[PDB]
């Protein structure tokens, strides 16, 4: 069992993207902190399926060392990576991601904007509540629906 | 017929205002298994003209057979218990896509072993 | 044709599938008006849409897409890099020779294969130099393309 | 010879318009696809004779990569370039040129629209027959006579 971590860490540099994706997904289920830095390196992998799975794994770990690399992942060229980075940033709960997530509320992709708003609600704080009141007052569409729901439930 | 992100959004708006912790589990599996199917087909493309560890590699692929099967059963159960016409259509559009995903996961895994 | 204006507008639709269908249709039509909107589509937030946009620009054959396709050889996704190399090989502009030779040092083997195949289609003495080097130290499908180039092309 | 190809391709950038013209004409007789992209760039030459000869050469080669650049040549300010570009598009036979050639039926010069109709006849198809029926119904002069003959012989 303790040797299963070192095997998957090695597979994060395998030539096959499918093999690298299997390793990142397995490291997220294990939950070992020795994979935090190897998974942070995987957020710049040439395969977007690997970067997304790496973000999901870092969210399961909860180590705050992945907060800043996940913040940079909010500008990834793939919307699937941005959305998964928002889920991980919300799962960790570090308020350093609040401001990047608020800027991500103006993303062109709609699923990214939903995950940016959903992550902000779970993180919480006064800075989050200010942005929720802004979207509840001047927002439109599904963004307004989430913001008004924040005021109905959270406070 | 239904766009993948469209089905994602319809299930996302269902998550708001509802207390269903099984819905995010279904949504995140729906996303992961769809994208895993895409990476399988690309792995077949990378082989070129079919140019594969028994056991380990075959099990990593075979474990995904049960994952896509149970997700279809999860969505079918949620479809069986909802009485909202919009939510029923959403679940059935998800079943249509997942039934294609299950077929292609098995065909691609057969080529990758 | 006659639906070029509709498909150009659909390149900004919220659904990635709709943007993808539009890029594929614009490549089949062959209208000049779709070159600039497809060039901007090379920065789409959906990696599959960027792949179809690059393939479409190759089918059009407009040399205005050569320089943006070269910059697409540094896209974060290897699938976009390989697809950009294919388009550069189909167009045949000599300006892509030196960027494709640099793509022979890509970490992904599928990218290196498509860069070698694109170089073979373009041709030239500079291509033959890279083909001889790839035949000596190259591996995989990239080596296979280089050795076949030397078997058929002469001097 | 393949060696005579690279010489004429280089001569397409000679300072003398006479040298550029003879090079473009010679590349059309050889028929090597290596000259397609260099000839496509010659459709914007500062000498109207080089522009005319480049279009004729692209028609003799038959490479479908020249279809879209020849379509843009249908809007050249010189009627000789518009007419020879129409002849080249008809020689290739790619149906992507059908709709641009139909627009050329309303060209200001009578000779340009005459050759545009001949190119449509060579390509063929149901879309061509639709434009031929409209010329037979509302057209006048030679265009009407050519269109009526198209319906009599079922070209």
């Amino acid at each position: 069992d303790p040797e299963k971590v070192e095997m998957y860490i090695k597979n994060l540099q395998d030539d096959s993207p499918l093999v690298r994706d299997f390793a990142a997904n397995a490291l997220g289920k294990i939950g070992d902190e020795r994979a935090v830095e190897p998974l942070i390196k995987a957020l710049k992998d040439e395969d977007g399926y690997v970067r997304r799975t790496a973000a999901l794994a870092l969210g399961k770990i909860g180590d705050e060392r992945a907060v800043e690399p996940l913040i940079k992942a909010l500008k990834d060229e793939d919307w699937q990576v941005r959305a998964q980075a928002a889920d991980a940033l919300g799962q960790i709960g570090d308020e350093r991601a609040v401001e990047p997530l608020i800027k991500a509320l103006k993303d062109e992709d709609r699923y990214v904007r939903w995950r940016a708003a959903s992550a902000l609600g779970k993180i919480g704080g006064e800075r989050v509540r200010a942005a929720m009141e802004k979207l509840a007052e001047t927002g439109t569409g599904f963004a307004r629906k989430v913001a008004v729901n924040y005021l109905e439930t959270h406070k | 017929v239904s766009s993948f992100q469209d089905i994602l959004m319809r299930m996302s708006k269902m998550q708001l205002g509802s207390s269903s912790e099984d819905l995010n589990g279904i949504i995140t599996q729906f996303e992961s298994l769809k994208l895993y199917r895409d990476s399988l087909g690309e792995a077949v493309m990378r082989m070129g003209d079919l140019h594969n560890r028994n056991g380990k590699w075959r099990e990593q692929l075979g474990q995904k057979f049960e994952e896509i099967r149970w997700l279809i059963e999860e969505v079918r159960h949620r479809l069986k218990i909802t009485e909202n016409s919009f939510e029923q259509i959403t679940f059935m559009q998800a079943l249509q896509l997942l039934l294609e995903v299950e077929q292609e996961i098995r065909t691609f895994s057969f080529q990758l072993i």
